[PDB]
């Protein structure tokens, strides 16, 4: 499930949701591309 | 025969605005390639453009 895999990634592979400080262009790209294409 | 149509380098006429248009397309491609490297557009968007 998507609870053990996340825990496995943290413990075994050292994952952490580190903050990504994005430029306005990068912030727009992630927010707009979730809606569609044009 | 009497008119004697021919063909020289000078006769191969390009329209006056080609240099302006090619330079504009080059500029837009250059800016998009930079922002592709920054992660602002994805590879398919660069391909289409």
């Amino acid at each position: 499930t998507e609870d053990e895999a996340r825990r496995r990634n943290w413990i075994e592979r050292g994952w952490a949701p580190w903050e990504e400080i994005l430029t306005p262009e990068a912030d727009f790209a992630r927010k707009s591309l979730n809606e569609g294409e044009e | 025969t009497a008119t004697s149509i021919s063909l020289g380098i000078d006769d191969l006429l390009t329209i006056p605005s080609k240099g302006w248009l090619v330079q504009d397309a080059e500029q837009q491609s250059l800016i998009l390639e930079k922002h592709h490297h920054y992660g602002n557009v994805h590879a398919v968007e660069k391909l289409r453009q």
